[PDB]
């Protein structure tokens, strides 16, 4: 290739090694302009650094910038020297480039200004010899997520009306529309812990002869509350079916289809040992806290971003609860109380032992119970702690990622805030211009000629 | 396209002059092709008034033929020479095919509104004169007046020859650069 | 803040008369 | 803005469309210059080595120092050449940002040296690119906290 | 107890570390074969035209 | 400007003028120098005692418009009538130095402040060991010079009726 | 229980870096002030040395001569 | 002190401020070798670079 273009005679010689074995006409050389290699270095200016190289080792590459004809634009005859206006330091490793064929990346250069150097010679960027790509790729995808982050576009009839509801802060409304909700959502679990206490609702103090049956109301106006407000939701969706599907919209529509189920059963046939069922899910309007603090929907995020790792915890869990407790099984099956009935039965205390809990209520008893309980409880302080730092250190990188979006998210806003700003001045230039360092004058020229093809005048 | 054979054969400018225009263009858009998309914030940062990224779209096409959907330096440069360094007969034609949008070469009074009114949507709000939604179909009017009234290509480059402004304002950038 | 404050109080109204509706059913119901 | 001014005469092309419906004086280009250009190469040596850029390109920024006419007091004539007595590095950083209009920041440099040659060229720290921005307020509150300690 | 743990899992996530960045790699050396036969493949059609 | 400002507003030459403005822009790159450079550059000078009203003094005579932080140009212009002017615009900048308000007479106070900034500056290891009593039989035998009636015209005359004061101007209007 | 617990001994760290870095800031800053004090010594004592007996030090002594015969007050060591 | 030798005029001015209250000889400038700052820049080289 003519990547070593150095070495055509090393070929040249290796074709006299097949002349005996010839039968042809052997069609001469294509002839040539010089059959010497006198081609002087050529002065390449950067920003007033030269970097001289070799001719032939700018052709060597033809399709970059360097090499080709792209490169007579930036010849410069009347002094006789190549001039570019790039970076110095950056431009060097491309020179290296066409020494070696391979380019590097760096430690320690913004990756914004060392790409467009790259690009700008026209060669591609993923020239690099796997030296600095684990670095320079690495670099480039936190500059593109970064960007990404810098792209969250967040806008402001019932389409501004829906997302101004959603908005979490739109002081006298937003506030109002959430402190609402989330008094009733409390007073709503509330009720469902108090339901339980024998003097609040239950047979506690009337075996005698207050069990006030209320918490009936409370739940019926909590949960229309909820309706009326997923209502306003279902209204408030661009998409009505389409946003069904969404997490927090999900966690809304199971935190009112128990009551409306419970009702439905109530006028249904009944059936024995399923409304206990239904009453266990009236815990889960806690869930809609989501909403309230960030730090679940923080959770939620952690939890389905490490959820390649968490089955990995449930699978080696579950290798080690059947290991020991089929070997605790065995171990004492035979003894005083033999509390250790079946291997399901040993399920309760391998993990009440593995999760170093600890009870009292099972404990081994033979000898053989003893060292294989210890190891048992020290295997699972590994297993359990194993995975840990995988999701704590992914949740802190999370909660930091959020906070930097919306610290970029206000430096964006000042930044375009600056830009109209001096957009300003420049209009305020302009007039001053009119009223009474040449581009200024012809731009207010070219501002002129506006005027007169449009016939409208500029004004404070 | 190599900076001596795009020189004043088929690209009227001095090879001095078209070194910079290069350096210049390859500086903004360092691939050296330049899409729609970039078209937009190199022009309206021109003008601190109301956007004009309207009329940058119209001339975009228009520089972009074939639609490749981004311009070479080679069209560029033919269309910047052909408009400032160029001939008073050939300057108006490419402004035909500009104002032209139906692509073959009629004019049903359509083609006009837009742009005109794109025209116009450079100066926003401070205007002295308040623009009103009157204005820019009364300036194309206007524009009407200057037009076939019989049922052109033809006549326009006839009579932009009789209105003496087209003739001294085609002329201000013909000689100076 | 007390800007904040004000409409805080306000709201408190709000649920306080929503809770007392909710009195007020409950009253209609009595045993 | 006015760090357009390689496209300035492509703004004047674009006058082109809209001449059949212009209607006026037409002030005429105001006795411009050197119509074929006759640019030099500046050359800007801040205490050794030696940094060469156009003229239109060191003086797109009008604001600052190496622009407007401040830079004059900085010729030295027998020689002909800038001789700022500023850092040889961080210059170059200036000059980049005077070819593109956004400053970069690397990481390998005192904060209170970096800042100081900064502040001296006239530069203000927010034109920093919104790429090394976040590690350059990250320097500048470690350093500030530093000072307040 | 917690003396060794911080260890156990530190290596553990570095070997984790290690094989993902080896998948990647996989990937990367497969497309930089396949380059390279793109190289051949063009100097070839080079030679035709 | 520097361009144009070769010898308008400044008794200087091109090149002692762009020496003298890079020795300043070394100090205070922001270009505005403010009071407190002030101080340390003075007490650097004198690294013996304190004089920070005295520079003081000389800041608040520099700084015109009352403006908190002077620029350049005021600056360089203090200068070259200092350095390179006539006695009467010396005279003149001393009278806008010792006129520490915006008053026409001087009276006790303003020899008070000042000779204390000029007693404070050596310290507490003199031979003839300065206490109180020297800085008021200095302003008194000022007084006695000073006119009877109780002049900045009197002060300006007093200084063209003696030879030393005069001939203690030129030494320092010659070098630098 | 273990998600809060990294960031609450995380913050203890650093604080109790914080502490002791600017106990050796503090001992720093009594040297530094040392070394200036001495500086001014240094200079004064340079002083009485031309008193008895660079080109800079040429006019920075003659202008306090010049202080001194203003004042007419001698300096000693 | 040395370090910003840059400012002798400075305190040259700052002198005048002390003249009246003067009472001496004022023993004059110890003279010099130039009066100016044409000491122009001197190439020194560190393996290569200047």
């Amino acid at each position: 290739a003519a990547g070593v273009a150095a070495w055509l005679p090393f070929a040249r010689a290796a074709a006299i090694g097949w002349m005996p074995v010839a039968s042809g006409p052997m069609p001469a050389p294509p002839r040539q302009e010089r059959k010497r290699t006198q081609d002087a270095l050529i002065v390449l200016n950067v920003s007033g650094t030269r970097f001289q190289t070799w001719q032939d080792t700018l052709e060597r590459y033809p399709d970059t910038l360097l090499g080709s004809s792209e490169r007579d634009f930036f010849y410069h005859p009347e002094t006789q020297q190549y001039f570019f206006d790039r970076d110095p330091d950056i431009f060097r490793h491309i020179l290296n480039f066409y020494r070696t064929g391979k380019l590097h990346y760096p430690r320690h250069e913004c990756i914004s200004a060392y790409d467009e150097e790259l690009a700008f010679f026209g060669l591609i960027p993923e020239i690099i010899g796997d030296c600095c790509y684990e670095e320079y790729k690495d670099r480039r995808r936190e500059n593109a997520e970064r960007l990404q982050d810098d792209a969250d576009t967040d806008t402001a009839a019932r389409q501004r009306v829906w997302r101004a509801f959603e908005n979490p802060h739109t002081s006298t409304m937003a506030l109002v529309f959430y402190y609402v909700t989330g008094f009733f959502i409390a007073v709503s679990v509330i009720a469902n812990v108090v339901e339980t206490v024998p003097c609040g609702s239950s047979p506690g103090h009337i075996k005698e002869l207050r069990y006030a049956v209320a918490f009936f109301c409370l739940d019926t106006a909590c949960v229309m509350i909820f309706t009326v407000e997923y209502l306003l939701r279902l209204a408030a969706a661009p998409s009505r079916y389409r946003f069904v599907r969404s997490v927090m919209s999900i966690i809304d529509v199971v935190a009112i289809l128990p009551y409306y189920i419970g009702l439905v059963m109530t006028d249904n046939e009944d059936v024995s040992g399923a409304f206990v069922t239904l009453r266990v899910f009236r815990v889960f309007r806690i869930f809609k806290f989501s909403r309230h603090s960030q730090g679940l929907r923080i959770l939620g995020y952690t939890l389905k971003s490490c959820a390649s790792e968490l089955g990995f915890l449930l699978f080696s869990l579950t290798m080690a609860i059947i290991i020991f407790a089929t070997v605790m099984f065995y171990a004492e099956k035979g003894s005083s109380a033999s509390k250790f009935t079946s291997i399901p039965a040993a399920f309760w205390y391998t993990i009440v032992t593995m999760t170093t809990l600890g009870y009292g209520d099972m404990v081994p008893k033979t000898i053989a119970g003893k060292i294989f309980g210890s190891i048992c409880s020290l295997s699972g302080v590994l297993v359990i702690a194993l995975p840990v730092p995988v999701i704590v250190s992914n949740f802190s990188r999370i909660y930091h990622q959020n906070q930097r979006a919306d610290k970029r998210r206000a430096q964006k806003k000042a930044r375009l805030a600056r830009i109209r700003a001096a957009k300003s001045g420049s209009a305020n230039a302009y007039m001053q211009s009119k009223r009474s360092s040449s581009f200024e004058t012809q731009h207010h020229h070219l501002l002129h000629c506006l005027e007169k093809t449009t016939n409208h005048e500029f004004v404070d | 396209p190599e900076g001596l054979e795009q020189l004043e054969a088929q690209t009227n400018f001095t090879k001095r002059e078209l070194q910079v225009l290069y350096r210049g263009f390859k500086n903004e858009c360092p691939s050296g092709v330049v899409n729609e998309d970039t078209f937009k914030q190199i022009y309206a940062q021109f003008f601190p008034h109301g956007d004009a990224s309207t009329y940058a779209h119209y001339l975009f096409n228009a520089f972009d033929t074939t639609q490749t959907g981004s311009v070479k330096f080679e069209d560029f440069v033919t269309a910047l020479s052909i408009l400032l360094r160029g001939t008073v007969h050939e300057k108006l034609r490419w402004t035909f095919n500009l104002y032209d949008i139906n692509k073959d070469g009629y004019i049903n009074k359509e083609e006009m509104m837009d742009i005109v009114k794109a025209i116009y949507d450079m100066m926003g709000k401070y205007t002295y004169p308040v623009l009103k939604e009157d204005t820019p179909r009364q300036h194309v009017d206007v524009f009407f007046q200057k037009m076939d009234k019989n049922k052109t290509l033809d006549e326009f480059l006839e009579s932009c020859q009789e209105d003496d402004n087209i003739m001294r304002s085609l002329q201000l950038f013909q000689n100076v650069m | 803040a007390a800007a904040a404050k004000g409409i805080a109080i306000a709201l408190l109204v709000i649920l306080v008369i929503c809770s007392l509706i909710v009195t007020s059913v409950i009253l209609l119901t009595p045993a």
